[PDB]
């Protein structure tokens, strides 16, 4: 149906510029303003401005004049928001989302673009398996897991067995510390599927562009 | 411009109970108020607008009431799903300004924290290093002590606490305790053990592994 | 012998109210309450009433007096003056005439508003007419409607696509042909100013008593009724909120100027004959005052008639009333004041008194235009003229009509507002400039008050005399300095004016100016003698 599929997450040094796209799909797209919502980590939703797609019809924010720029292109209907003079405030994730004339509210929104904001390079993870050892007392269910170590920025995904299954996957949020992260994840599994089976955890990092895959073993 | 204050940013709720998220603006609105539910890793989800009416999409359990200045958003069955950040927003004067945020947290009976110790496997130790995890899933609440043993001495230099949100499914919080170590340091040391200290029991739950090929 | 001494008005009454008439308009009804409510709301007011007392008010009295104190027109009395200035009498003249192109059609709008608003139900509240689009949308339909960037309003549609047509032309470079009733409406204006105008003051004198009275009642009967609608007391909010920090900005005055000045419009010879039909015994100083004093109160109340219906407007929408209130013009009177007034009881009623208040309002408005020009001719080619004045009073609104012919056009309405911004603000701003100085430094304004002390018996005080000779003629340079120094780029209804309009613009604000200078060529220029000679005996006024 409707769609906002945005850009991937951008990792730009503080000073540059970065352009951020919108495709939207499922709809009459000149029949709706196009908006920009930013959402700092941890802090609520802040309101950029709008765009209308016939003419280019941008409606900035006081705060935001100057800040951030609109773009709209009715031959591929894709609507664009660009950032200069990037600052820490603008590691935030940002958010595309329609919205009528009247009344305005914002029905559909993207899926959200993770912006880093750092002069920090770009560290792949380290992938190292977490396995139970070979002493433990196998029960009804046995608990794995997968360690990813010092990476930049967040921009990271830890799969099981390509999403198959995970009804039982506890993922541990990222630390960050001396500008390196590190996050662990878990799954739990019964012991009818294993050792017989195959189970790999993949990680990959988006913004190095990379991907180790690493086969739990006892 | 417009200030929207949620002064209430935590709210604890149970499944099935009616819960009420309240929501005050700068001025009068008349019948202005849109409110969001964002689900932790979602795209803010809109619920409702102009106060009351419903948008299309949206289970009956959700209403919404309130005409002038202060708007409430109303669950009469609150499900294991509905664990979200809620959101208002005004929609009449320029600019359109948002709430603080409040976090609907769900309230249940207590569970004891599932606690599973991890030897360094052998690429991290191939690398040089060695982290020893210890994983508590399945708990509730969030509070929750986690005390490390090396080899029975509390440990707490490189111990690393990080709490996971609330379950969407059980309502149970899960936490991760890390003892990162080097290589050298482990090959000098054989039983690890990591203990939990909760409420559901007065006794912290130990648990232990060795170091020689397990 | 013959005609010798100029004839006298009938009543004080009739040219106090003859002056109102005048004075008051379209621009005091809406225009006022948007500039007020846009540039820092109430607090407008400590700035407008500044710019009243410096600039419009000696300007008012100035010319008053001196119509009244010499008798002349527009033309002769610069002839008594300061003859090389004599141009400025031609230049008001064309002046008028740019302004009688459009000023009129607005009427003729309202006219055919009112005419189609005898009936029962109002052709602005369905979709289901023989103009609207696919994307008329319209109320007293199914609720939770959500407007698209494309949708159109039944009034809206009913404005653009009916009345106006303007969806029929591109632009200034595509505007004809010509919407035939608008030409009659505006025809029946040219004959409904025939029948007031051609006799003389003694007709336009008569049919002010009606003119300029009722819309003080059209706008107490509006003004009643919008204060008991629901929710108006957001558009007074919006209408009266101080936002003291526009007063920081240098813009803010240069509006007020600009407002107080052509909502008193003085030095365009309409109050100088207006003023020359009275006794010399008669005091002028208590009338100039008067008379402005009702103009800004007027323009006070006013507001409150708009934006309490708009305030009732913003509520049955979604406030913020700046939204519903955003496009000044004939939008905000035509379009969302009559949606306004369609959702309220015995609404036939409230229709026909607003669009016939709009008639009524720019019907005394253009008596006095003509007035003026009509005098100012007359008196200048007499015995050549005056063997009938209802044939120069024919040739001139005969003249307005075929004037009016771009205006009647489909892209008219463009046509209308390059008139309206282009045309006629710079070049008036200029003559009142250049008459306000050649009558306080040329003439010299201690012999002025020297005939203030021989009209009203007493010598202005030293107040007028300051504001005469320096604080006028600076007001009127404000202005003028502030508008060369950024013309400013015009849109209407989804469309931008091409680049070059400002120069067509500049065409028509010069093509009226070209007459002063050349025509001060023109005398020092014909009568030989050596510069400093033919100048000083052409500054120097007639000394039998
Ligand atoms: I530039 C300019 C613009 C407006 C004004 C006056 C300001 C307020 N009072 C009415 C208005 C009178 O303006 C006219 C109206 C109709 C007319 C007319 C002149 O000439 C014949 O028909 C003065 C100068």
């Amino acid at each position: 149906e409707v769609q906002l599929q945005q850009s991937g997450p951008e990792l730009v040094k503080p000073g540059a510029s970065v352009k951020i796209s919108c495709k939207a799909s499922g709809y009459t797209f000149t029949d709706y303003y196009m908006n920009w919502v930013k959402q700092s980590h941890g802090k609520s939703l802040e309101w950029i401005g709008n765009i209308n797609p016939n003419n280019g019809g941008t409606s900035y924010n006081q705060k935001f004049k100057g800040k951030a720029t609109l773009t709209v292109d009715k031959s591929s209907t894709t609507a664009y928001m660009e950032l200069r003079s990037l600052t820490s405030e603008d590691s935030a994730v940002y958010y595309c989302t329609r919205s009528p004339v009247r009344p305005y509210y914002f029905d559909y929104w993207g899926q959200g673009t993770t912006l880093t904001v750092s002069s920090a390079k770009t560290t792949p993870p380290s992938v190292y398996p977490l396995a139970p050892g070979c002493g433990d007392t196998t029960g009804s269910s046995v608990t794995l897991g997968c360690l990813v170590k010092g990476y930049f920025p967040e921009s990271v995904t830890v799969t099981w067995n390509s999403g198959s299954l995970s009804s039982s996957v506890h993922t541990f949020p990222a630390l960050l510390q001396s500008g390196l992260y590190t996050m662990s994840s878990s799954v739990t599994v019964p012991s009818s599927t294993w050792p017989s089976q195959t189970v790999t955890c993949s990680v990959a990092h988006p913004a190095s562009s990379t991907t180790v895959d690493k086969k739990l073993e006892p | 411009d417009i200030v929207m204050t949620q002064s209430h940013k935590f709210m604890s709720t149970s499944v099935g109970d009616r819960v009420s998220i309240t929501c005050k603006a700068s001025q009068d609105v008349s019948t202005a108020v849109a409110w969001y539910q964002q689900k932790p890793g979602q795209s803010p989800k809109l619920l409702i607008y102009s106060a009351s009416y419903r948008y299309t999409g949206v289970p009956d359990r959700f209403t919404g009431s309130g005409s002038g200045t202060d708007f409430t958003f109303t669950i009469s069955s609150v499900q294991a799903e509905d664990l979200a950040v809620y959101y208002c927003q005004q929609h009449y004067s320029i600019p359109r300004t948002f709430g603080g945020g409040t976090k609907l947290e769900i309230k249940r009976a207590d569970a004891a924290p599932t606690v599973s110790i991890f030897p360094p496997s052998s690429e991290q130790l191939t690398s040089g290093g060695a982290s020893v995890v210890c994983f508590l899933n399945n708990f509730y609440p969030k509070d929750i002590n986690v005390k490390w043993k090396i080899d029975g001495s509390e440990r707490q230099n490189g111990v690393l606490n990080s709490w996971t949100d609330q379950d969407s499914k059980d309502s149970t919080y899960s936490m991760s305790s890390t003892l990162t170590l080097t290589k050298d340091e482990y090959e000098r040391h054989n039983s690890y053990t990591c203990e939990a200290t909760h409420k559901t029991s007065t006794s912290p739950i130990v648990k232990s592994f060795n170091r020689n090929e397990c | 012998g013959s005609q010798g001494e100029r004839e006298t008005w009938g009543k004080k009454v009739d040219f106090l109210l003859s002056v109102i008439g005048y004075a008051v308009d379209l621009g005091n009804v809406w225009r006022f309450p948007y500039i007020c409510a846009q540039n820092g709301g109430g607090a407008f007011l400590l700035p407008y009433t500044i710019m009243a007392i410096f600039g419009g008010i000696p300007l008012f009295y100035m010319e008053l007096a001196l119509g009244q104190y010499h008798r002349n027109g527009c033309i002769s009395i610069w002839r008594k003056i300061c003859p090389i200035f004599k141009g400025i009498g031609y230049a008001i003249c064309i002046i008028a005439f740019y302004i009688a192109s459009y000023y009129n059609t607005i009427m003729a709008w309202a006219l055919y508003y009112l005419i189609s608003s005898f009936t029962d139900q109002l052709p602005w509240t369905s979709c289901k007419n023989s103009w609207n689009t696919g994307n008329c949308t319209n109320y007293f339909s199914e609720d939770n409607i959500t407007w698209t960037l494309h949708s159109t309003s039944p009034a809206e549609e009913f404005y653009t696509r009916h009345v106006l047509q303007i969806h029929r032309s591109k632009g200034l470079q595509d505007l004809g042909g010509i919407s035939w009733q608008l030409a009659l409406c505006i025809m029946l204006i040219f004959t409904v100013i025939y029948f007031s105008i051609w006799k003389g003051v003694k007709t336009s004198g008569k049919v002010v008593w009606v003119t300029a009275t009722f819309p003080y009642i059209a706008l107490s009967v509006l003004l009643v009724r919008g204060a008991t609608l629901p929710g108006a007391w957001r558009g007074v909010l919006f209408y009266l909120k101080p936002n003291w920090q526009k007063l920081l900005e240098t813009g803010v005055w240069i509006d007020a100027a600009a407002q107080i000045f052509f909502s008193l419009g003085p030095g365009f010879g309409v109050l100088l004959a207006f003023a020359s039909y009275n006794k010399f015994n008669n005091n002028c100083y208590q009338d100039a005052l008067v008379t402005s004093v009702v103009n800004c109160m007027t323009s006070f109340v006013s507001g409150f008639v708009i934006f309490t219906v708009l305030g009732y407007m913003a509520e049955m929408r979604n406030e913020d009333v700046s939204e519903v209130a955003k496009d000044a013009g004939p939008s905000l009177l035509f379009i969302t004041y009559a949606e306004a007034i369609a959702n309220m009881p015995a609404s036939t009623f409230f229709a026909i008194i607003f669009f016939l208040m709009l008639i009524t309002l720019g019907l005394d408005s253009t008596f006095a235009g003509l007035e003026g020009v009509i005098t100012a001719v007359l008196d200048e080619f007499p015995h050549v003229w005056a063997k009938r004045r209802e044939r120069f009073v024919l040739a001139v609104v005969i003249t307005c009509f075929f004037g009016s012919l771009v205006t009647l056009t489909f892209g008219g309405a463009y046509v209308v507002k390059l008139l309206e911004e282009y045309a006629t603000g710079p070049a008036v701003l200029t003559v009142a400039l250049i008459e306000a100085v050649a009558v306080s430094w040329f003439y010299g304004i201690t012999q002025f008050c020297r005939d203030v002390k021989e009209m009203l018996g007493f010598s202005p005080g030293w107040f007028w005399r300051i504001c005469w000779v320096a604080i006028s003629p600076l007001f009127l340079l404000f202005i003028i300095a502030s508008f060369l120094m950024s013309p400013p780029q015009l849109r209407l209804f989804q469309y931008n004016y091409p680049y070059w309009s400002i120069i067509l613009g500049y065409a028509i604000g010069t093509s009226s100016f070209i007459c002063i200078p050349t025509y001060i060529a023109y005398r020092l220029i014909i009568t030989p003698g050596t510069f400093k000679e033919r100048i000083i005996k052409s500054i120097t006024p007639e000394t039998p």
